[PDB]
């Protein structure tokens, strides 16, 4: 076992390499555009191939094919950091979400002194401030599976498969992180979603509803809250 | 149970069914189909597996929290502060039922005075088996035989029992069969009107 850390820093640096490839024959810094374009509402998503990361590194390959949602966290952590530092205006023109991330983001700076102890659940979560998600493009040398043959051995594993598609779900929005607030306070609460069923809070743990036994009473928010499009799709073999 | 009469159907619309409740001496009249006034009261009554999403509940206004090993998690949580699910229908109770519009003693007895004059003046006349052949079908041309039978139908015959178990009809049938056209619904519609 790789301690993580050795890792997030190679990942940082590959992102920052590459001037490779360019489609009107130069050199061209391609994910040095991609992620500036990220800094603002200009791309909501960014892939990622395995094929490039290749050439100097192996390795990393092989891990991500056999741990790949570790490594997907680990790369949407490296591009959350470097995102600020690619950041070069503030936003022309920007939606309600974005209004709740300035805001949060604002009175985080005006509030926290940095020399005053902070609990480890009164940070943000992770992805409720996160507006950008990765995805990866299988390996080249990876030859696509057939559905039969796919079994225990491919838990957990990065796979490629071709089939015909027979059903597909209309869009609804999914549950990422539910936002709550308190009866007696004006303390925000988050509850992250890892599951096909979630069961909704009550009570407040806000410092200041903890410090006076108020006992105020949790309520969901659906504005503050974080939805995905999400779609379920039905495949059978040729 | 109670439906909405044709006569109050709005367009393209299928009548409401409403649930009527009745209470000790009101509970005997009601009959099924029938078609009655109703005066009473509109009250609201609890049910249960109308909110398949959550909605509009109740809970204590005690500012009581958990204490640890005891934490207000989901279930028990919600079984300490007595939340219910306020869940309602809508139910008419009854007071008094009429019809809508009104043991031979019995009937010369309801009938008033002039209406037992009415019926006198009808019982002794010969063109009682002229008239109504006319009254009860104004606009049909001819066919007089046809009005005769079922005349004759709606009055029927006479229901017996014999000595041995069996059972003699009392009632009458008629069949009518003709060429297009000739008003053989209107003679159905009459006499469902
Ligand atoms: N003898 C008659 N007198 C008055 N109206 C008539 C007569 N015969 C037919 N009609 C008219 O013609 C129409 C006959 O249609 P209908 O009785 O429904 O035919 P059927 O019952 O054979 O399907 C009615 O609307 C009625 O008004
Ligand atoms: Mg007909
Ligand atoms: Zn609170």
């Amino acid at each position: 076992l790789k301690d993580y850390a050795l890792e997030k820093e190679k990942v940082k640096k590959f992102l920052q390499e590459f001037y490779q490839d360019d489609e009107l024959g130069k050199k061209q810094f391609k994910y040095g555009n991609q992620l500036v374009r990220l800094a603002h509402r200009e791309q909501v998503a960014l892939y990622v191939d395995l094929d490039d990361v290749a050439e100097d590194d192996p390795e990393l390959v092989d891990s991500i094919c056999e741990n790949a949602r570790r490594y997907a966290k680990l790369f949407a952590d490296a591009v959350q950091e470097l995102l600020p530092q690619y950041k070069e205006r503030e936003v022309v023109n920007k939606d309600v979400l974005d209004v709740y991330i300035e805001h949060r983001l604002m009175m985080e700076q005006r509030s926290r002194d940095p020399g005053m102890v902070r609990s480890p659940q009164n940070q943000y979560p992770a992805e409720l401030m996160r507006r950008f998600e990765l995805y990866f493009q299988g390996p080249s040398s990876n030859k696509p599976r057939v559905i039969r043959e796919v079994r225990a051995d491919s838990v957990g594993k990065l796979v490629t498969v071709r089939g015909i598609v027979t059903r597909v779900s209309e869009v609804k929005p999914k549950m990422v992180v539910a936002t709550y607030t308190c009866d007696q306070c004006g303390a925000e609460t988050y509850q992250p979603i890892q599951s096909p069923t979630f069961m909704p809070l009550i009570m407040c743990p806000s410092q200041e509803c903890q410090t006076n036994r108020s006992g105020g009473r949790l309520y969901l928010q659906t504005r503050g809250s974080r939805f995905i499009k999400f779609q379920e799709m039905k495949m059978q073999e040729h | 149970r109670i439906q909405e009469t044709q006569a109050e159907l709005p367009r393209g619309s299928i009548p409401r069914s409403l649930e009527v409740i009745l209470r000790a001496e009101a509970v005997e009249s009601a009959q099924a189909g029938d078609k009655c006034d109703f005066t009473g009261t509109l009250i609201v009554v609890p049910d249960v597996s109308k909110l398949s999403t959550p909605g509009a509940r109740a809970e204590t206004n005690s500012r009581v929290s958990g204490v640890d090993g005891y934490e207000t998690e989901g279930i028990r949580g919600l079984r300490a502060l007595g939340v219910r699910d306020l869940s309602y229908r809508l139910v008419f109770l009854a007071c008094c039922v009429a019809p809508t519009n009104p043991t031979a003693e019995s009937i010369k007895n309801q009938m008033t005075v002039k209406e037992w004059e009415k019926v006198f003046e009808m019982s002794q006349d010969k063109n009682l088996y002229h008239n109504l052949c006319t009254s009860l079908f104004p606009t049909i041309h001819g066919n007089d035989e046809v009005k005769r039978g079922v005349l004759l139908m709606l009055f029927g015959g006479v229901p017996k029992t014999t000595g041995e178990g069996t059972s003699l009809r009392g009632d009458i049938n008629v069949c009518i069969v003709g060429d297009p056209s000739t008003a053989k619904s209107q003679f159905l519609k009459h006499v469902e009107e």
